[PDB]
RNA sequence: CACCUAAUUUCGAAUCCAGCAUGAGAAGCU
């Protein structure tokens, strides 16, 4: 009753998707060993709900 | 003709899985390193032949149950065209109703394929007389396939599922007597019409 | 289930309770936008609100209100941890590799590329070998030796096939092949020959390996037409 | 034909079990910590080769008995196809009727797998001249395998059980001289139909 | 063919100590004891037995004047021709004599105790160091089986001579302090290899 | 010497303002004209060098009725016999010493080997008969 | 333009064409250049984003590796492991050869395989130093030359 | 009947092997 009065949901015993955002121009890609790899230079930014990969212009 | 049966098969490996490389160029490229390479794609994913295993399962089970079922296993044996696996998998004239896809892996060769060492040990001196390297697919690796049955019947799915549990009992791929190829199959079926695209 | 209110869409799905912005009475898991009072009058405080630059300042207020705010092929990380905290941002100074598969895009480090470069190096090196593209016995003696080693399965159809492939690559490649095959292992004591069938001891087996070595050595000095007419009789392909 | 034999074996370990890791990349990952990794699945359970042990046991005893059995242990030796173990475990033109599964532990890694230290001592000095670290399976660990005999005969279960008792006497895999791999077997067999899945 | 079975029954005359070897069983036990005795997971005592037989036979056969390889030196290679090479293995062959571990007939709650040893200064006679070690009690019975695959007329004699050298020297660790003096009883028999059929 | 890329530059990446591409081609010296060509190139010339090294009466008709009735002497057999023939007939009857696999069609095993021998006999005799006679004989059995 | 930036040696003669198998990087004034460029560029940008040998003759190298291979100081496991650390760079190979060669102060046991024969103590340590100097000087050579040197001793490198 | 102690050090590597053998066909519609 007092956390319902604090307006937070209470159970008495939804989907969250931690997604990885690329945010990188992947149109410039090459084939070496039957792999579509790209040499990459950026930063793994770890904010909540989103581990976005951000380039050097973001920095 | 107005409906089709879609059987999505997701198979995981409980035992290490080996099926042999078939492409000569890929196989002669691989023996510079390994003696028994695993059959893979050109997109580095593991491929297993699937129609032959399901057909062989249905022929052994249906011959042992007692139905009039032909045997296509023998050398240059002709399918009769009258049994239920001739209708389901193929005949010499009529095509097969079940278009059984290949078992395409979800991961590539660096994740699931691992080259290992097999032996041949003398029984008296207990020393390794021979040694050879062979690739194998790891346990817990998952594979996807789709069985599309056109002109379906009521008992086609029961036959396919019984063949799948027989493949769980025996194994798929090669080296089945040594413990390889034991798998577990998950089945998602569905009725479709052929004009979903229309 | 989609109710309405004063323009408010309240689409209930099996996953989440969206509210596109009177207020409802149930849980509003996602809210899309004095409004703070519109937030504060609404029961079961929303999980994450979905909010021109004034927005961000408003989002700071939404940050201060203890409410998450978002401002508008699967990708996997095979990375490390390291970490850092610079300008209220948890970071990682890493340069790597974006690998594109049919369903997954993965982020791999330079060590995986060194793995791939070692494999590609070892693949390239075993393509071009030496100069791609002797004893002597009579032709009939070569016939009866190849017949005798065919019957006892020392020279098999596969060995004749690789002999013909190494003979088409030239003289020196075939010399390298037979010196590799007849190489007695000093630490093991076996050569790369099929053992003969029959009740034999070590001396005649070693002698038969020696005549296999001498027969395949003396066949190399002959031309390609004689070698082809010598080996079609045993290996038709 | 109409029936097939199912032989479920449950083997418990009495002295520590080693069976070496086969995968070259799994070896190269594990040699930074353990010099002798144990054979393991990707699902972190212990794999043991089983078909070769039963086959070698049957060839050793049927050769000592005097029966016509080929040996498939010498270098590049081929099976003739007319023996008694040639029928059970295969030959060049025919496969083995007894498909023998790998011995897979009921428990997992980090529960039966224990990494240990082994020694080599000078005889004149009594000092640890060498040291290595090997990965073993503890005693009392339980492994489960299945043998599927496709065309059963009257003497298949007796031959399989006799080979199992020889594996109890000699050890199943690894350093069998030092005392590793001494196990015991529990056998449960039934003649199932071939068409049991055809409901 | 024939196989030689030597069932050895070992009674422990002085305390015995073979240290644990598993990392997860030592580092979980250093808060309780400093030298845990070597054990099974079924709470039974393990003693390595093939190495003691091999070390015994190499000492006595080396001092008798016969050519034997010395596998005691670091990274040594067995010659493959000597008597201990034929019995206990070599590089390229295997041991005819498969030597089991010395399994105790009792658990650890019956025949393992936890002792307190010291280290005493010489000038002042005071307990300078203290450590605790698990030892096997006296009269604990251990059993093992030596299985010889291709037996000769001189394998049982060499095994018995190695056993007598073990009772004279000691088995396991802490041998110079008096730990590990044992007594051996042998039951030898010659079975047929096809006996399980 | 002047050096020419035969490789495809139409797949690239931008790293550190350098337009780079991992490649696995072979450098070839060719008479003061160096080149770097792909793996396909070596596949093509390995194939070219391999091909360059590669540059070096009533009872008879009744037996054909029985054999084509159980389809051991089938339509493609009659065609390839017409296409021919002694070396062909030698090559389609010779038992493989390893597997015992005669290249005929399946029709007891003693009757199977007698039928196989019957075919070899009938096939050899019809080649003895002159053309046209056999040709007409063979048309109403497999018209082609 | 093309600047090859690689040694044009190790040129075998397949058919009538002096080829030479290669794996490198094309960088645009186009310049084909080897793995050393990728090491330089990777170190350069990987540290720019972190901001918040003995010389003995080739014939003597081959002869000494052959001699130490016959007496089993250098073995197929050592020639393969040293090749793996050589592919990892010229700094991992230095670390691996130093780790194998070093005398542990408590034991005195070098990590080499002991020689096979009747060599005395000073000769054994001289051959250990010969293995150290030979495998140290072998690193100063390029990957292709190292590969042709050790491919005779270990055919499955 | 008490009381103190219950720690510490070295090693944790080395080697062999990684090969063979078999099968490359035939049908129908057309
Ligand atoms: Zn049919
Ligand atoms: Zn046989
Ligand atoms: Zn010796």
């Amino acid at each position: 009753k007092r956390i319902i009065s604090k307006k937070i949901r209470v159970e008495l015993p939804i989907l969250i998707e931690k997604k990885v955002v690329l945010n990188i121009n992947t149109d410039n890609m090459c084939n070496f060993a039957s792999y579509r790899l790209m040499p990459f230079s950026g930063f793994i930014v770890e904010k909540d709900d989103r581990i976005e990969i951000n380039d050097k212009n973001w920095f | 003709a107005k409906t089709m049966k879609k059987i999505y098969v997701t198979m995981k490996t409980l035992s290490p899985l080996y099926t042999g490389e078939v492409r000569r160029e890929d196989k002669e490229a691989a023996q510079k390193r390994v003696n028994f390479p695993v059959r893979k794609t050109a997109t580095n994913k593991v491929l297993i032949p699937f129609k032959g295993a399901l057909r062989s399962a249905l022929e052994i089970m249906l011959k042992a149950k007692g139905e009039n079922v032909c045997d296509t296993g023998e050398s240059r044996a002709r399918p009769c065209g009258r049994c239920v696996t001739c209708s389901l998998f193929g005949s010499m004239g009529r095509a097969g109703r079940a278009s059984v896809d290949f078992l395409i892996s979800n991961d590539t060769k660096e994740q699931i394929v691992r080259e290992s060492t097999h032996l041949r040990i003398e029984r008296q001196t207990k020393s390794a007389s021979d040694t050879f390297k062979g690739e194998e697919v790891i346990e817990g690796a998952t594979f996807t396939a789709t069985i599309t049955i056109s002109n379906p019947q009521e008992k086609d799915l029961s036959l396919i599922q019984s063949a799948l549990k027989f493949i769980e009992e025996n194994g798929i791929g090669g080296w089945l007597n040594k413990g390889y190829g034991r798998v577990s199959f998950e089945v998602k079926s569905e009725d479709v019409a052929t004009d979903r695209f229309l | 289930k989609i109710t309405f209110y004063n323009n408010s869409v309240f689409i209930e799905t099996h996953n989440g309770n969206y509210l596109f912005s009177d207020m409802p009475d149930g849980n509003v898991d996602y809210l899309i936008l004095e409004l703070i009072d519109y937030i504060e009058r609404l029961k079961y405080t929303p999980y994450k609100v979905f909010l021109k630059e004034q927005r961000e300042i408003l989002a700071k207020r939404i940050i201060s209100k203890k409410i998450r705010v978002e401002l508008p092929k699967v990708v996997l990380n095979i990375n490390t941890d390291n970490m850092c905290n610079f300008a209220s941002y948890r970071l990682m100074p890493f340069s790597g590799f974006i690998v594109e598969k049919d369903d997954r895009i993965e982020i791999n480090d330079k060590n995986w590329f060194d793995m791939i470069w070692n494999e590609e190096y070892n693949k390239m090196r075993s393509q071009i070998v030496a100069e791609d593209f002797l004893p002597d016995m009579s032709h009939d003696k070569i016939i009866e030796n190849i017949e005798y080693l065919f019957n006892i399965k020392i020279l098999s159809k596969n060995r004749i096939k690789e002999f013909w492939e190494e003979f088409c690559k030239g003289q020196k490649a075939a010399i390298k092949y037979i010196t590799q095959v007849h190489r007695k292992n000093p630490n093991t004591g076996r050569r790369n020959w099929n053992p003969p069938e029959g009740d034999f001891t070590d001396n005649e087996i070693e002698k038969l390996y020696e005549t296999a070595y001498n027969t395949l050595l003396s066949l190399i000095k002959y031309d390609k037409n004689k070698v082809y007419n010598i080996l079609i009789n045993f290996n038709p392909k």
